């Protein structure tokens, strides 16, 4: 079924601060030391963006008031082989970039059951400025702070992947485990609008999500 | 310095080829080889000369581990290939660090964990496997005594690896575009010297070499006393 | 996952012409481990050939090692052909006597 | 009253492209060469963002569907001291930057009753990196090019000015007609998300408003 | 060139200070001025030297233009203080180019339609006094008929502005900081020179002044037949 | 709206010690037109000044000339004094000879 979903920001988590660069996971190894989200070995990816939810309001898709569902039987988010939350919704953007590579975010909107720590290598979008009308691309930085995040148990929260898939457009959800990738384009698509700057606490943030 | 086994199993091995083999290590030195098609562990290297009680009991251990990594197969619904790997073993802390992880088609999803004596992963495939392995008599009982009790004793024992070998030295010029250091046949593998690159030679030794784009350069190794130049 | 072999082509000790010699080819960091591996001796297959068991490193790719014993001279031209899943073409790496 | 809406987003408006960054109105004269928004001359500000809407879907506070509304008495689009669209809709976001500087962003949904075009400077937000935890900006590029941005009679579009506000924060609707500010940081807030890069064409963008 | 009306109205005046003033302008000479206080329409500068039914027709004009300024204030609901500023004028093309833009407290809001011969503008500001002005008995027609055919002929008959002046020119070296060129008195004042400003002189030629952060300075003016350098 | 003005102190004729002259200060670029201007000799105020008529550019900001007869020397300095609506502290603008 599809839920749309009105998610109220919380505070940012450490190291992201109020009026700074959104840091979000950049490396997908080593393996034990990443948070991923999928069903199975060969069906999942790896988090770049975290984002604390206090309050989560849910709707169906005739918009009226609906009950917090149960989590959607299979995805998982796990830490060293190991569950640390249920998911509870769930939607994927695919936006085409070059005509044979696309970009696709997956969004999750998760529980924490455990809490867990995790020290990645983290990263922010940028974007240069020219005295011309030529185009300047969104990129990762390529250089990666090694920091830890925090999640605590009972919170909420938003965890996105973005990946660039090459070759003929995918039909159905694409599972895909890749790094945020150097001296590459992106653009800021439904998934990632929140990753630039925290989002200021309270404000709230829509999405249409399958369960 | 460690004590480590290599395992890994194909589901649709070559011809010729074993379904599932395995190798011994002690530091950056392998001393054990086993393979399905001979079944027996052999020694490797400098440990060919000499009691039978330890290889014949090896021998039937990595029996046991092949039987149920082929049985991990089965606990997956078929569809292959599949491609089970396992890193087993320990080391002497000043006390003990096992090592204990597994990895299904390249792709880390299971462990053993020491608290609760199973083999742990929430990953579909770590839940049957996991299964699969305890419901086989005692087989978890004999990773835990492994891990925490039999491989850091066998550590023990062999530290009552030492042996040095300086590396020859060259370096040459060659075509650079318009407008390399390398070591060979040492061993400890540590070595320093731009883009170097590492890997082993048959012997046992070690080889090196980095070149850089164009001076001498500078070797430290164990087996020298301090640190030596190098000419053109 | 799939990753490609890097493929080193180096010798024992350094190469003095008329003396024996071995020949190594490392390939290393590539997965799965069904790969094919010849040493060549003037673009032919080398039928005189040893190697060691398939380990894997850290990050489970698999390594392993290709060897012989061999005579370089200067007229000799020797490589490495590897062949792999994730190449539709195989490679020949081709050995330079310094590195 | 409040109305929640939900903008299907057009094709980007010329110059602005697919996979390009989001060019906005930067100056904010000569006063009859801009777009203005505002009640009255002391109650005006400049727009920056243009953004073509397609189809706008209305609900009332309790997420019930709602019927397009009259525009807000008042409330008016001029281009040379000419009304040329209707405001329905808007919305102001100020969001503390400084203690004693804040980002206030205005948000109007207005449907174009006259075609007319304009010959604005525009520019593009960027953020530079460094190889450092050090706290990187987001800005205007403080070069203009000059070109024309086209409105077409009877289509909707989405309208944003962002001023930056020195002194004690304001209550009530700020209306300040300031240029984007050189060598000055901005975050993205709920008012400029859309601001960066094009929204894909008819992916939706929500807005929380009052009429 | 150009003839331009700078129409001024402020609500408080300073004592001694009149609440509507007016300017006249022939490109970049004054010739008429005007005020409420007096509420004489006066010659500027050369214009001085000789008619009567000329200077006695624009009195009456800006006396009207008076009631009018000092009308749009009434016009607004009465919350002090106001200021309302008026350009009309035109200049002769190939044809003619009009110009009648007005401002409340220094933001434009209004205009003259040549089209609908009335003020035009969707301001609720621009509303209310243009009501007011074309509730006067036509006082619309009147700028309809100045800002097409009075002030474009007016402009052909004065081109039945040539007269030139060369600048005095001086280069000095101020005291830079660890580690200016001025021209005087010169018309018409169009001149070329890092850091100028321009300024008018009270005899009516002008004055500018660029300083560079440190040499020749170079001049171009219609007074001068070549560029001139300058020496320190 | 409200701009501050731009204020500078210039001579019409290039300055010579003991010839008559005129002293510009050229007020420009400010809104509201409500300014007070004084020019001053050794800080004082001048009596005899003259002032032309306030008019406005294209932006709408007033601009206006005060000016006065004097004879420069060298140890005379001059000034402008001028005071705003956003202004809180009057700016005096000393007269340098070559500006």
């Amino acid at each position: 079924e599809t839920l749309k979903v009105l998610l109220t920001v919380g505070n940012p988590i450490s190291p992201n601060e109020t009026n700074k660069q959104t840091w979000v996971n950049k490396t997908i190894e080593p393996p034990g030391a990443v948070v991923k989200i999928g069903r199975d070995t060969q069906h999942y990816c790896t988090m770049n963006g975290f984002t604390l939810i206090t309050k989560v309001d849910w709707f169906t898709e005739e918009f009226q008031p609906s009950e917090e569902p149960a989590p959607v039987q299979g995805l998982m988010v796990l830490l060293d082989n190991h569950k640390k939350a249920d998911v509870y919704a769930a939607q994927q953007y695919k936006n085409p970039i070059t005509n044979d590579k696309q970009q696709v975010t997956s969004v999750f909107l998760v529980r924490v059951n455990e809490g867990f720590q995790v020290t990645n290598h983290l990263s922010y979008f940028y974007r240069n400025s020219v005295n011309t009308d030529a185009v300047e691309n969104i990129k990762i930085r390529s250089a990666t702070r090694h920091t830890t995040v925090r999640f605590n148990q009972g919170s909420w929260y938003l965890l996105t992947s973005t990946v660039l898939h090459t070759g003929p457009p995918v039909s159905g959800w694409l599972w895909m485990n890749q790094e945020l990738q150097n001296d590459q384009a992106y653009i800021i698509d439904q998934g990632i609008m929140h990753l630039i700057t925290p989002p200021p606490v309270s404000s709230q943030i829509y999405f249409e999500m399958a369960t | 310095l460690s004590l480590l086994y290599h395992l890994t199993a194909v589901s649709s091995p070559a011809p010729g080829t074993p379904a599932f083999w395995v190798s011994g290590w002690l530091g950056p030195q392998q001393y054990l080889s086993y393979n399905s098609l001979r079944g027996e562990a052999e020694p490797c290297g400098a440990w060919v000369w000499e009691v039978s009680w330890y290889w014949e009991k090896e021998t039937t251990d990595l029996r046991i581990k092949e039987k149920l990594f082929l049985e991990a197969f089965k606990a997956l619904g078929g569809k292959g290939p599949y491609t089970l790997q396992g890193l087993l073993g320990c080391e002497l802390g000043p006390t003990s660090v096992p090592t204990a992880k597994f990895a299904l088609n390249g792709e880390e999803f299971m462990n053993f964990d020491l608290k609760q004596g199973t083999w742990g992963g929430d990953w579909p495939e770590a839940l049957a496997i996991s299964q699969r392995w305890q419901q086989q008599d005692k087989a978890a009982n004999k990773e835990l005594t492994f891990l925490l009790f039999s491989c850091p004793h066998r550590l023990r024992e062999h530290l009552e690896l030492e042996w040095k070998e300086p590396p020859s030295m060259r370096l040459k010029a060659r075509p650079s575009s318009p407008g390399t250091c390398s070591a060979f046949s040492f061993y400890p593998p540590e070595l320093q010297l731009g883009q170097g690159d590492f890997g082993p030679n048959s012997d046992g030794s070690f080889h090196a070499s980095s070149s850089l784009t164009v001076y001498c350069c500078i070797v430290q190794h164990a087996g020298l006393a301090q640190p030596l130049r190098v000419e053109l | 996952i799939q990753r490609t072999p890097k493929i080193q082509v180096y010798s024992r000790h350094p190469a003095e012409n008329g003396k024996s010699n071995f020949l190594n080819c490392y390939v290393s960091g590539f997965h799965p481990s069904d790969i094919e591996v010849d040493l060549l001796k003037n673009g032919e297959r080398i039928e005189k050939v040893e190697h060691s068991d398939l380990s894997f490193s850290k990050d489970w790719s698999f390594y392993l090692l290709y060897y012989t014993e061999f005579t370089p001279t200067e007229k000799d031209e020797y490589a490495c052909r590897v062949n792999h899943v994730t190449l539709s073409q195989p490679k020949i790496v081709k050995w330079d006597r310094d590195m």
